[PDB]
């Protein structure tokens, strides 16, 4: 028995929390991306960064602490502790954002090796990958927004910030400045999402509500048996309930587990690819025939152009606070408003 | 040199509702992306 | 409205196009 | 207590649960004094 | 640092209580799998 | 030799130390230990 | 003219849905 | 019946628990501080 | 039958007819690859290369032809500016007419290949069956990937038989293909030195030929072709596919922050040059040098030259654009004319004022005037009742330097606004919007629309390599998993998850 | 089903664990509360105190706009 | 299973299907050589990332 | 040259439309 | 009602003979027609 | 660009020649 087959054995023990050689990669990795987080929502300002309090020694709560963005200055520097701009000084690593970088190298490296957890277990145990093929959507969503979107961009300070409300701020500032919700992969990816959502509804409580008398309890939980060889509800009452109300229905179970694997992953996938394109400011921002029609006539007017005016809006009021390392002043009167307001 | 019939060859399928699902699809991308197309 | 010029060529393609392959994929089906 | 050398499993959670109401309460309490509190 | 100590000084605390009331087992343990 | 240069060697050298080969070594002496009865 | 080719993909999606639900395969228990 | 104390398990519970409860007591205290 | 995703399954064991397919794709790029130079060749126009050079004409393979020595046409022009130079056979049309015809070639190859699969090359003599020594194939590959990496470093790209590259200066005023020597020091870790280039060619092509011939002799061990299923050509397909998404994002990343490889003469300037004021430093700098020896404020701005000023203008950043404003930047602004010469706005008291210029993430930008040490001075007010600063009140003049409206200056407050809007875009220039029809929105470069591509590509690609490699590795349980499979998945039976043989 | 260690209801309602743990357990919690209340953490972390953000002379966001000498800028701003 | 002279003179090249090398075999020099590509790709990105910055160069336009 | 703007949709459908006429039935053909 | 198999329903088929010369037919006339069409 | 119509159609029809002969129906006697 070679080193390499005993230290397989012990890695891939039964035990309460499976390790596996991809635990090799995920666990520091995980680990060191859920503290670096909880460390900077804890203890670490914004304050050289974005002049912001963003940790809760400062008083911020869990809607708005975040490991925020690193500096605009630093443009796409990888940030080390041991790095030009730090210097192994621990103390400037973590006020020049270091813990952005940080976190966000190590969760995707977590992530790798998570999958990897997936592949590893699931060819141990016998069953087919699907599980790290839907990961695969997550991991898409993560490289395009946390790493692709800010790459595109001047700097990481665009990335967004890991907490709650920088996240939000991140959502607004795309609709006003990249127009986002007018973007049909952003639609797509609402439509996958929307759609995993109602089938996770809809088959659920289909089951639910076809299941078979196999027990005497109102309780109906008690009457499964997970050794059971036969389906424990019905489908074909299931399929002509819904085939009768909706018109159409499955017929097939494995297409419909497959369809809600399907449906949100998809989604997933088409909304990052729109983040990839507005990583190189390639919008969907606007309508040119529209745009040229009211530029021309006064009296045009959609919901388009309306949303056009309120990402104006958004855009004058929200960018001097929202980018501080740009010195932009905008004098009062130049800022766009409608009347009374 | 001889021309041998290919084994390897084998019959495709689409099934009618994979049909309707397809073209169901193929209908709701036209109607998302022509807004775009046409700017 | 001054549209696209290539807009109607395009929505048309980008439809008959597929149209036309899970037509001819269904139909043959059975051969 | 009804079984003698362990503690009931429920004494265990009714004290841990109103443990963890208390650092709830706690900061629920310091949202609205000290730091962050607008004052 | 006089801070770093006292921040210090409980988690050695918690240590060794844990140390002196779980050691003997703890080396039984250690000593059965070599 | 810069300071940056100095600092990436030192990185390389300060992360093998640091978590390549105290686990590989952990990792291969536990295994050793608790090994699996066939 | 846009507007025809709107009309139109609308239109094909609904005859879509009335024929996968009016001429559907039907299931079959076997 | 007697099980080994010191497991994998047991370094997966701690390496959360402890650096969550010292977590928590800073952040106790932080809901004292003064402006 | 086969589900529609699956067709191409069938040459999967057909080593005949998947090289017939791989041929008839070979055929099908260099078919695109020879007409797209065509269609961009039949629409290039040439006159201009300062103000309407092939990058603000949507010109997307023409920059790779001229990357690599390809400059002339056989119709007496080169991108160079130049005119009556005698590229020989291997001009723009001579090239796009090579792959024509070696689309055609291939094409006659794969139906070749298509009809008579059965070769007896494809099959062991061992057994009887169709079977590649995958391996063998990857050391013959890599050999030959190799000879041909070091023959481009090593003859093109130095000169020694062949054209070398195009270089350029730092502000992308005098770039032509020359032979470039390589620099074997740490400058050729440079992504800006085209000697890196060279000297990599040559030193990988060098460490292919070795692998090479190292994969054609040393066969690989037992657990490596177990592991890593060597005897699957999906396992090849897998990391090719890897490999290949790796590629893509350094191609994207290169494009989008520039480098030797991607000179802005070809692909237009980056976004981070309009970021930091590249252009508009540098012209600074010689204005202030000519300044420096005597030169009046119009003759220092009047030797700046109109192509640097012209990159020195936001609608030339590849971050302007947007995903549905198709086509050439020409068909936005319009065709570049002429430059109009540098403003310098002075308000009523003697303040000279700094318009602030757009930065790439806004659509829309307020006009803001600023004197020397960062205090507004002036501003185009949205509301008017409370304006205070407005170019009305503070007396904003303009007066022109160099260019069209040299010596030129202009008190009427409707002329100060508007070319203070203009000055918001950078240096200023007159366009043709009439011959495009252009709309007034900012088009995208090929620098951008090639990194979009090739960014998306590959993040699909790693799609593909996750697919594929578990295609692979699962390759037991594709059509569903053992109708056994109780215990072994059961908890604490065994001492290692699967291993029967453990308890 | 059990993979080898001992069951959480176990342990957790043994005597011992909670002659271990009534210590350990508030330990930590007021070993996090001294940190925070030394002002350790500010230190540490670099964090500034509530009167600390703008300095007599510095009124204005201590924004960094330096690529490499981040040190002196942020000594600067204090 | 057609003969052709081509395929003969290729035949050699096609005829080790299957073939190793029992055990580990060179897994260890791979290895090796997979670490110092890894630290080669490093050295690179972080020069072209500017975290690494040595003398006689500038990652700039201008070189 | 100003040529009809219908001239490419309608030449592109004119041989489309028969086309995959064709295509379709002689795809389907010995089902 | 009922739902019955209609008994008068035929296959169609094209040869591939058919199938070239109505391609080519169609390319001939799209030949012919298209430079009218453009006017 | 009416001219990519007119080459389209000009290689549609060389290209259904190329197939019509390379690729016929044989001829068989039976
Ligand atoms: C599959 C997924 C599986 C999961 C994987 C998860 C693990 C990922 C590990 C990889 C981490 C990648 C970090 C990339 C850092 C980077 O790129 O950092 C950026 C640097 C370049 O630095 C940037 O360069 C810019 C341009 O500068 C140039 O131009 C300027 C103006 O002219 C100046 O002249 C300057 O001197 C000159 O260098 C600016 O200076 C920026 O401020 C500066 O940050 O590139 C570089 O290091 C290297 C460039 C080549 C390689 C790029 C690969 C990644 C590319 C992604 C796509 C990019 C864009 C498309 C977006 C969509
Ligand atoms: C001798 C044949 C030949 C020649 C001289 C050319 C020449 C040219 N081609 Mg072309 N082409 C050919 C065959 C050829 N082609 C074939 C067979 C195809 C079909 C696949 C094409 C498809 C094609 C397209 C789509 C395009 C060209 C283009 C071009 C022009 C620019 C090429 C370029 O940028 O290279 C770029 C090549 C690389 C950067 C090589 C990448 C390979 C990676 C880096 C190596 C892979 C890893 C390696 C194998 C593993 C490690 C080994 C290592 C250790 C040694 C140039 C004039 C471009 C053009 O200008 O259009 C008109 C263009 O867009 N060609
Ligand atoms: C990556 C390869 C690539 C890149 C970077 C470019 C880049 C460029 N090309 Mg292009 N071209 C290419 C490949 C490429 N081309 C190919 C393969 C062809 C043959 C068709 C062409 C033929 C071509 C022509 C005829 C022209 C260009 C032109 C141009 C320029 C204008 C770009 C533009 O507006 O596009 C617009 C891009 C979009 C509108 C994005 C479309 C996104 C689609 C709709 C997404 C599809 C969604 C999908 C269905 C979702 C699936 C759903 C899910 C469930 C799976 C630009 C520099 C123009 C030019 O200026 O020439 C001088 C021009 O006239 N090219
Ligand atoms: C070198 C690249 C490469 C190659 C050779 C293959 C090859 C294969 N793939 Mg695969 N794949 C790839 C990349 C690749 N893939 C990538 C990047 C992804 C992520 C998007 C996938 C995801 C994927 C899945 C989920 C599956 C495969 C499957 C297969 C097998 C059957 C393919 C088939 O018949 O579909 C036929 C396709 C059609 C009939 C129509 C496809 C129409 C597409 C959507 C649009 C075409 C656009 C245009 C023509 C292509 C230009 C894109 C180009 C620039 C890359 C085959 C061996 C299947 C398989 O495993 O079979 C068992 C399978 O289920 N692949
Ligand atoms: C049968 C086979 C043919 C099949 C066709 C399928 C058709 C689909 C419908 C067309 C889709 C594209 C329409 C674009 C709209 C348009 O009018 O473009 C119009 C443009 C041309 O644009 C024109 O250009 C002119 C100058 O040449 C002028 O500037 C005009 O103003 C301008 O309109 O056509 C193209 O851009 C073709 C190239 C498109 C590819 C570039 C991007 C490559 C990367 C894409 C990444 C995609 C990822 C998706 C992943 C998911
Ligand atoms: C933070 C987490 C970190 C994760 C760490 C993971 C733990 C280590 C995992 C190692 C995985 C790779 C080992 C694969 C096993 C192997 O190849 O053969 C096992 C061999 C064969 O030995 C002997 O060989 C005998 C014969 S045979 O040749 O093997 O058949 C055989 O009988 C016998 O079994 C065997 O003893 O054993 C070894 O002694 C060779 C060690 C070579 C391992 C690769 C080293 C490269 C990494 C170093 C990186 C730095 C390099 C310098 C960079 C500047
Ligand atoms: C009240 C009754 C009247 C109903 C009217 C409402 C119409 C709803 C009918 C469903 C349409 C059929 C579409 C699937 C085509 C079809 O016939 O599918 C039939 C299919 C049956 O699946 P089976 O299990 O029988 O198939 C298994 C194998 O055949 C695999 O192919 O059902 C599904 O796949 C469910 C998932 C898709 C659900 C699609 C819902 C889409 C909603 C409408 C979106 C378009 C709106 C655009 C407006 C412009
Ligand atoms: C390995 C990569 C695979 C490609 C093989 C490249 C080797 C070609 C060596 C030729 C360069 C050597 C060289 O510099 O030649 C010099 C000669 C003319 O060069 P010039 O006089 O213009 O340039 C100055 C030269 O004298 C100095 O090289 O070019 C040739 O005639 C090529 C000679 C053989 C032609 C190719 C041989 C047959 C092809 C097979
Ligand atoms: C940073 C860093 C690092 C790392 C670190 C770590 C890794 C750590 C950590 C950490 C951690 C790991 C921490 C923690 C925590 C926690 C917390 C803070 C918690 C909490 C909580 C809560 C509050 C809860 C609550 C609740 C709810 C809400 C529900 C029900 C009830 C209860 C109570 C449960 C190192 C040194 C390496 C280096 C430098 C950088
Ligand atoms: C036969 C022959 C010949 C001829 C050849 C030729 C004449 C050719 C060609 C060719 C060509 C002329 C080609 C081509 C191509 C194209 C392609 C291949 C394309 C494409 C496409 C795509 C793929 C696209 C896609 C897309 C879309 C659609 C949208 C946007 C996005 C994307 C890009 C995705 C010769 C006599 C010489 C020789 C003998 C044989
Ligand atoms: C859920 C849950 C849990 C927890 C629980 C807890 C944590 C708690 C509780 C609770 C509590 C902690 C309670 C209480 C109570 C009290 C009461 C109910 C009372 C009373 C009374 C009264 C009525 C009063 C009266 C009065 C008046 C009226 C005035 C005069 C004086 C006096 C005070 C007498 C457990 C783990 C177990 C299980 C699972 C989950
Ligand atoms: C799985 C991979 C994990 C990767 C991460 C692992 C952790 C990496 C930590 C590496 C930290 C490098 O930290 C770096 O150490 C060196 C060497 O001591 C310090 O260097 C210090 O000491 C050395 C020598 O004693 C002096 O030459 C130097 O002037 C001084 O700064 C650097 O100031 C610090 O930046
Ligand atoms: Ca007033």
């Amino acid at each position: 028995r070679g080193w390499f087959d005993v230290l397989d054995d012990w890695l891939k023990r039964d035990r309460f929390v499976f390790i596996g050689w991809s635990g090799l990669l995920l666990f520091p990795c995980a680990f060191m991306a859920l503290g670096g987080w909880l460390t900077g929502t804890t203890f670490v300002t914004s304050w050289y960064t974005h002049g912001l309090a963003s940790s809760y020694l400062e008083g911020a709560n869990f809607l708005t602490v975040a490991v925020s963005s690193p500096a605009d200055a630093f443009g796409h520097s990888l940030l080390f502790l041991w790095g030009p701009e730090a210097q192994g000084n621990l103390t400037r690593w973590f006020q020049i954002g270091g813990l952005w970088p940080f976190v966000a190298l190590h969760g995707a490296f977590g992530l790798i090796g998570f999958m990897l957890r997936q592949f590893e277990i699931s060819r141990l145990v016998g069953i087919r990958p699907y599980n790290a093929i839907a990961f695969s959507g997550p991991i898409a969503v993560f490289v395009s927004v946390f790493l692709m979107y800010p790459l595109g961009q001047s700097s990481w300070f665009f990335a967004p910030s890991f907490g709650v409300a920088g996240i939000f701020r991140f959502i607004l500032f795309l609709q006003g400045f990249h127009n986002w919700t007018l973007n049909p992969f952003h639609m797509m990816g609402v439509a996958g999402i929307l759609g995993g959502a109602l089938l996770c509804a809809i088959h659920g409580a289909t089951v639910e509500n076809t299941l078979f008398e196999d027990g005497e309890d109102s309780n109906t939980f008690r009457a499964f048996e997970p050794t059971q060889a036969e389906e424990t509800y019905s489908m074909v009452t299931a399929n002509r309930f819904w085939s009768q109300i909706f018109g159409i229905a499955f017929s097939n179970k494995r297409w419909l587990h497959f369809f809600m694997l399907f449906v949100p992953v998809t989604g997933l996938w088409m909304s990052s690819v729109g983040i990839v394109g507005l990583a190189l400011n390639l919008r969907a921002y606007d309508f040119v025939s529209q745009e040229l029609r009211a530029a021309e006539d006064p009296e045009f007017e959609t919901f388009y152009t309306k949303n056009i005016l309120l990402n104006e809006g958004m855009r004058a009021w929200m960018a001097p606070q929202d980018q501080p390392h740009e010195n932009f002043i905008f004098p009062e009167e130049v800022l766009p408003r409608g009347n009374a307001l | 040199m001889d021309r041998n019939s290919n084994p390897n060859r084998q019959p495709v399928e689409l099934n009618r509702t994979s049909l309707y699902l397809g073209l169901l699809l193929v209908a709701v991308l036209g109607i998302l992306f022509s807004s775009y197309f046409f700017n | 409205m001054q549209v696209n010029n290539l807009g109607f060529i395009a929505s048309i393609l980008f439809v008959l196009v597929p149209t036309v392959f899970l037509l001819i994929l269904f139909i043959q089906t059975g051969k | 207590m009804f079984a003698e050398g362990r503690i009931p499993l429920w004494v265990v959670g009714v004290v841990a649960g109103i443990g963890a109401i208390g650092v709830l309460g706690l900061f629920f309490y310091g949202a609205y004094a000290g730091l962050g509190s607008s004052m | 640092d006089w801070r770093v100590i006292v921040v210090v000084s409980p988690l050695l605390i918690a240590a060794t209580w844990a140390a002196i009331n779980i050691g003997a087992a703890a080396i039984r343990q250690l000593q059965d799998v070599l | 030799m810069t300071p940056s240069l100095a600092n990436f060697l030192w990185s390389l050298v300060l992360g093998a130390a640091i978590v390549l080969i105290p686990a590989t070594v952990g990792l291969i002496f536990i295994s050793q230990k608790d090994k699996i009865t066939r | 003219m846009e507007s025809v080719a709107y009309i139109l993909v609308l239109t094909m999606a609904l005859a879509v849905l009335f024929f996968a639900i009016a001429f559907r395969e039907p299931p079959r228990i076997e | 019946v007697t099980y080994p104390i010191f497991t994998v398990r047991w370094l997966a519970v701690h390496t959360l628990a402890v650096p969550s409860v010292f977590f928590v007591g800073a952040i106790a205290a932080m809901q004292f501080i003064q402006r | 039958g086969l589900p529609w995703y699956r067709v191409h399954t069938v040459v999967l064991n057909d080593p005949g007819r998947l090289i017939s397919v791989h041929l008839m794709h070979t055929a099908l790029v260099a078919g695109w690859a020879g007409s797209m130079a065509l269609y961009e060749l039949a629409i290039f126009d040439s006159s201009d290369a300062v103000l309407n050079p092939m990058w603000r004409q949507g010109m997307f393979v023409l920059p790779f032809m001229a990357r690599l020595g390809v400059t002339s046409s056989w119709n007496g022009w080169s991108v160079t500016g130049e005119t009556g130079l005698d590229p020989g056979f291997w001009s723009f049309e001579g090239v796009a007419a090579a792959h024509i015809v070696l689309s055609g070639l291939l094409f006659l190859a794969a139906v070749w290949h298509w009809v008579f699969w059965d070769l007896e090359l494809f099959v062991d003599p061992r057994t009887g069956e169709s079977a590649l020594d995958l391996p063998k194939m990857f050391g013959i590959h890599l050999f030959l990937s190799g000879l041909l990496c070091f023959g481009f470093g090593a003859f093109h790209l130095t000169g020694v038989w062949g054209p070398g590259m195009w270089v350029s200066d730092p502000y992308g005023l005098t770039g032509h293909v020359q032979p470039v020597a390589p620099e074997w020091g740490p400058a050729g870790f440079n992504p800006f030195n085209p000697g890196g280039v060279v000297a990599h060619h040559i030193a990988a092509g060098i460490v292919g030929i070795i692998a090479g011939l190292f994969h054609l002799t040393v066969r690989p061990p037992e657990r490596l072709y177990k592991a890593l299923r060597m005897g699957n050509i999906e396992t090849v397909l897998s990391s090719s596919i890897a490999a290949v998404f790796f590629a893509a994002f350094v191609v994207a990343g290169t494009m989008w922050y520039g480098n030797a490889t991607t000179p802005i003469e070809l692909f237009g300037p980056t976004r981070y040059q309009w970021d930091k004021g590249y252009f508009q430093e540098e012209i600074q700098r010689r204005v202030d040098s000519q300044l420096a020896e005597g030169a009046s404020l119009s003759e220092a701005w009047s030797t700046i030259p109109e192509k640097l000023a012209f990159y020195d203008y936001v609608g030339n950043s590849p971050a302007k654009g947007g995903l549905f404003r198709t086509g050439a930047m020409n068909s936005g602004d319009g065709i570049a004319q002429e430059w109009i010469g540098h403003p310098i706005f002075k308000d009523k008291e003697g303040r000279e004022l700094e318009v602030r210029r757009m930065p790439n993430f806004f659509e829309t930008f307020p006009v803001i005037m600023t004197d020397a040490d960062g205090v507004v001075r002036a501003d185009i007010p949205f509301r008017r009742s409370e304006s205070k600063f407005s170019v009305e009140q503070t007396g904003v003049t303009v007066s022109f330097y160099g260019g069209a409206l040299d010596g030129q200056t202009f008190s009427n407050p409707s002329d100060v606004k508007k070319f203070a809007r203009k000055a918001q875009l950078g240096e200023g220039f007159d366009f043709d919007t009439e011959t495009f029809n252009s709309d007034g929105v900012f088009r995208t470069s090929p620098r951008g629309w090639f990194t979009f591509g090739h960014a998306v590509f590959a993040l699909l690609f790693f799609f593909g390599h996750i697919w594929h490699g578990s295609r692979t590795l699962f390759r037991d349980v594709f059509a569903g998993v053992d109708p056994g499979l109780e215990e072994q998945v059961e908890f604490g039976v065994f001492a290692k998850v699967g291993d029967l043989s453990t308890r | 089903g059990t993979t080898g260690e001992r069951p959480f209801s176990d342990i957790v309602t043994s005597i011992r664990y909670w002659v271990i743990h009534s210590i350990t357990i508030p330990m930590l919690f007021i070993a996090g509360w001294l940190f925070v209340s030394t002002g350790l953490a500010y230190d540490a972390f670099g964090t500034p105190r509530p009167d600390e953000y703008f300095t007599q002379t510095r009124q204005e966001l201590p924004i960094l706009q330096e690529r490499y000498d981040i040190n002196q800028e942020i000594q600067e701003f204090n | 299973a057609q003969r052709t002279r081509l395929g003969d003179i290729l035949r050699p090249l096609n005829s080790e299907y299957g073939k190793v090398v029992p055990g580990w075999g060179t897994t260890p020099v791979m290895g090796v050589f997979m670490a110092l590509f890894l630290v080669f790709l490093l050295i690179i990105l972080q020069i072209y990332n500017s975290s690494l910055i040595l003398e006689g160069f500038s990652v700039d336009w201008a070189g």
